[PDB]
C-alpha cells in the first residue's frame, strides 16, 4: 500500500498518458489519501 | 442512449446523430478504446430486470 497525503496527485497526465492498458476508473477532485497499489498480473 | 457528450444538451434539444465520441487526448479517428468511446449504447430492455 502506497498511501500517500498532502500529495498533489497529477491523474490529467497519468489519465492522458496514452501509455496504459486500462483506465478503469480527476484533477478536480481531492481525497484524504490514495491507496496505491502496486502488483503485476497475467 | 448518450453518455459522452461535449457540454450539456440544451433543453429540448435533440442529439439526433450517432458520431464516435471523443474522450482525453488519444487521438481515436474512426476507432474506439483508450478514451474513445461510442456515445450511444444499447441498453436491452429485458422485461425480468
Amino acid at each position: 500500500r502506497k498511501r500517500i497525503s498532502n500529495c498533489v496527485a497529477d491523474y490529467s497526465v497519468l489519465y492522458n498518458s496514452a501509455s496504459f492498458s486500462t483506465f478503469k476508473c480527476l484533477n478536480d477532485l481531492c481525497f484524504t489519501n490514495v491507496y496505491a497499489d502496486s502488483f503485476v498480473i497475467r | 442512449y448518450r453518455l459522452f457528450r461535449k457540454s450539456n444538451l440544451k433543453p429540448f434539444e435533440r442529439d439526433i446523430s450517432t458520431e464516435i465520441y471523443q474522450a482525453g487526448s488519444t487521438p481515436c479517428n474512426g476507432v474506439e478504446g483508450f478514451n474513445c468511446y461510442f456515445p450511444l449504447q444499447s441498453y436491452g430492455f429485458q422485461p425480468t430486470n
